[PDB]
C-alpha cells in the first residue's frame, strides 16, 4: 500500500499550512509568552 | 544660552532641567501645546 500511504501522508501535509493560517489562536501559546512580557515591562515603566 | 543640537548638554528650560541630546523635532506640535512627555513624566519634546 505504499502509494495509498504516500498520498496520505502529503495530503496531510497540504492541510498543515492551511490550518494553522486559517485558525488565528493556532500560535496562541507562543503569542501568549509575548504578550505577558510586554505587559509586565510597561507597567514597571508606567511606575515611574 | 545660545541653543546647541546634536550633543550631550545639560538644558534648563523655563524651570525644567534635564539632560539629553538636543535634535530638530518633526512632531507637528499643536500651538497651544508646550511640552511632549512619553508614558514616563520625562519631557520628550520641548518648546523653545
Amino acid at each position: 500500500n505504499q502509494k495509498l500511504i504516500a498520498n496520505q501522508f502529503n495530503s496531510a501535509i497540504g492541510k498543515i499550512q492551511d490550518s494553522l493560517s486559517s485558525t488565528p489562536s493556532a500560535l496562541g501559546k507562543l503569542q501568549d509568552v509575548v504578550n505577558q512580557n510586554a505587559q509586565a515591562l510597561n507597567t514597571l515603566v508606567k511606575q515611574l | 544660552t545660545n541653543l546647541v543640537k546634536n550633543k550631550c548638554v545639560n538644558f534648563n528650560f523655563n524651570g525644567l532641567t534635564g539632560t539629553g541630546v538636543l535634535t530638530e523635532s518633526n512632531k507637528k506640535f499643536l500651538p497651544f501645546q508646550q511640552f511632549g512627555r512619553d508614558i514616563a513624566d520625562t519631557t520628550d519634546a520641548v518648546r523653545d
